[PDB]
């Protein structure tokens, strides 16, 4: 579940 | 620019870069900063960041 929202916030578009 | 060093006023403005670069990363790096701009009308996966 981290590795879910730590490639939300590694978007890197926005 | 006489009362501080030309080393000093290096030293500004390099941690004046390198400050502004780390606090970039630390807030996308950081959860909280994610919230939405919108807090009129409920979450419409609006959820946005500033920095
Ligand atoms: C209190 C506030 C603290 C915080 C602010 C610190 C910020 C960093 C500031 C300065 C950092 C670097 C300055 C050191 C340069 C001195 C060398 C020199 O004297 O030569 C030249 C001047 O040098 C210049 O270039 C003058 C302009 C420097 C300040 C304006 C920079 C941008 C404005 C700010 C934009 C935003 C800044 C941030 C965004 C990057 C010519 O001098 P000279 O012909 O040899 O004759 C003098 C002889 N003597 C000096 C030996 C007597």
């Amino acid at each position: 579940s981290a590795m879910v929202e730590e490639l939300r916030m590694s978007l890197k578009c926005q | 620019l006489n009362p501080l060093s030309p080393d000093i006023w290096m030293y500004v403005l390099l941690a004046c870069l390198g400050v502004s670069c780390v606090l970039f990363v630390i807030a996308r790096f950081s959860p909280y900063e994610w919230y939405n701009p919108h807090p009129c009308n409920p979450d419409s996966d609006v959820v946005e960041n500033n920095f």
